[PDB]
């Protein structure tokens, strides 16, 4: 699966 | 529990990996090829559930079941590291992802709750060509292993892993390539995600980013403020006559990575020809007719997970830029100023392949998330980000 990321 | 890091993982027992014909964490490899031989005779029946839980295979096809998966992937998938958003993958993407040239009905594989038919499990398998330094293989891509929340920790995902791995088996194919936000034995490669804020002003409302400490929030919309057109010469939207062009292009561009899809031409088709909301492809056909360039980028949301106002954060992510006369820098930016024409909130790109050249240029901030990317069943030396060429969705 993919994977979630938001700003560091 | 997973482990995100590679300091977390050196600390765990991986009772199920280590019962895979994959790599240990700590070994470093130094050959190239098949982790155990083929299988010349494979398990006929069905790995065993827990009681009261059933395999069904997923007819997406029916709008109905496909309306399931999408349930089930939209309240139970992958979530950031501080459950704040989790993917919102659409119906209509769905069946882009999973029913490419060459898809299996039988490797759409549900599990169901036998009394109420609920689904509360699925993984998934497409059937890809994979270059591996100097091999070529056809394997499978993995995709949307998913439990439902409340099946956690039962160990249904060992089981939906080793249930789909006998399906592909029995087609004749004993490699895949997956990925992953945590640490597993044992990544190919690490790339890790950037996000280019197209609008701040709700980014930072949801808390998807943070205002910097030193920096107002009338400075941080200025500072990522875009031209209304873009700018490269002949830019335009994939047609159907540019697909054999866009397949060359690709080709020959992807040969200097080592980690790469080969796809036919039909593939090209499937994985470029623009749907709306979906995926979108531009190619640059310049003065004498001829197409040099292309860009790409596919529509996945988010939900923002108890948010009384923003509900949904609009992601694009980048999937394969070509350049052979326009320089990348360039069509990156145009790719930014489609995609905020198109209502985007943010765009994201992996540090892969040629993309660090242009992730500080354009204002992209490093992200929390990290991509790890798998090889079952091949032995190879792992590779820096820049030498992955490969986008799973
Ligand atoms: C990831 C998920 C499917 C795991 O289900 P689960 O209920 O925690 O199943 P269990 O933890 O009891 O099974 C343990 C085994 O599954 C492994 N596993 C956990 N997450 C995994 C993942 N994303 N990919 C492959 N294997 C995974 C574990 O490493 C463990 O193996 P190990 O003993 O060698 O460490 C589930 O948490 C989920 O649906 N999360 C949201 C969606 C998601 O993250 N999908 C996969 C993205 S890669
Ligand atoms: C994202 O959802 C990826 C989850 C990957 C789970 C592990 C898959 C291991 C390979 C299984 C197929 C092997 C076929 C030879």
């Amino acid at each position: 699966g993919c994977s979630v990321s938001k700003k560091k | 529990g997973p482990a995100k890091t590679m300091e977390e993982a050196s600390k765990r027992s991986y009772q199920f990996w280590d019962t895979q014909p994959v790599p240990k964490l700590g070994e470093v490899v130094n050959t190239h090829g098949p982790v155990e031989p083929d299988k010349d005779n494979i398990r006929q029946e069905p790995y065993t559930l827990p009681q009261g839980f059933t395999w069904d295979a997923l007819d997406l096809g029916d709008r109905g079941v496909l309306k399931e998966l999408y349930t089930l992937l939209n309240e139970n998938y992958v979530e950031d590291d501080d459950n704040m958003f989790r993917f919102d993958y659409s119906p209509e993407f769905l069946l882009w992802a999973l029913r490419p040239p060459g898809w299996l009905p039988q490797w759409h594989c549900g599990v169901r709750v036998v009394s109420s038919r609920k689904l509360v499990g699925f993984i998934s398998a497409i059937p890809a060509n994979i270059h591996i330094y100097d091999t070529e293989k056809k394997m499978v891509e993995i995709n949307f292993l998913c439990v439902h929340k409340k099946l956690r920790s039962k160990r249904v995902a060992p089981v939906l892993i080793r249930e789909i791995t006998r399906r592909v088996h029995l087609e004749g194919i004993f490699q895949a390539v997956y990925t992953a936000g945590v640490v597993l034995p044992k990544p190919v490669g690490t790339c890790r995600y950037w996000h280019r804020s197209l609008n701040p002003r709700k980014l930072i409302e949801v808390k998807f980013s943070h205002l910097s400490r030193n920096m107002t929030m009338q400075r941080t919309m200025k500072l990522y403020r875009l031209p209304e057109t873009p700018k490269t010469a002949g830019l335009r939207p994939m047609e159907t006559k540019d697909i054999p062009v866009v397949h060359q292009l690709l080709t020959r561009y992807l040969k200097q990575f080592h980690l790469t899809p080969v796809m036919s031409q039909e593939e090209v088709e499937h994985w470029f020809y623009p749907q709306e909301n979906i995926i979108d492809t531009f190619v640059v056909e310049n003065a004498n007719g001829e197409v040099t360039d292309f860009l790409s980028f596919y529509t996945l949301p988010s939900t923002i997970m108890n948010h009384p106002t923003h509900k949904s954060l609009k992601a694009a992510y980048s999937f394969y830029n070509v350049h052979t006369q326009t320089p990348l820098l360039d069509l990156m930016s145009d790719a930014l100023v489609l995609a905020k024409m198109k209502g985007f909130d943010v765009f994201n790109a992996l540090d892969l392949m040629e993309n660090k050249t242009f992730l500080e240029k354009l204002k992209f901030g490093i992200g929390d998330g990290n991509l790890q990317y798998y090889l079952y069943n091949w032995k190879c030396p792992s590779m820096g980000a820049e030498k992955v060429g490969l986008v799973l969705q």
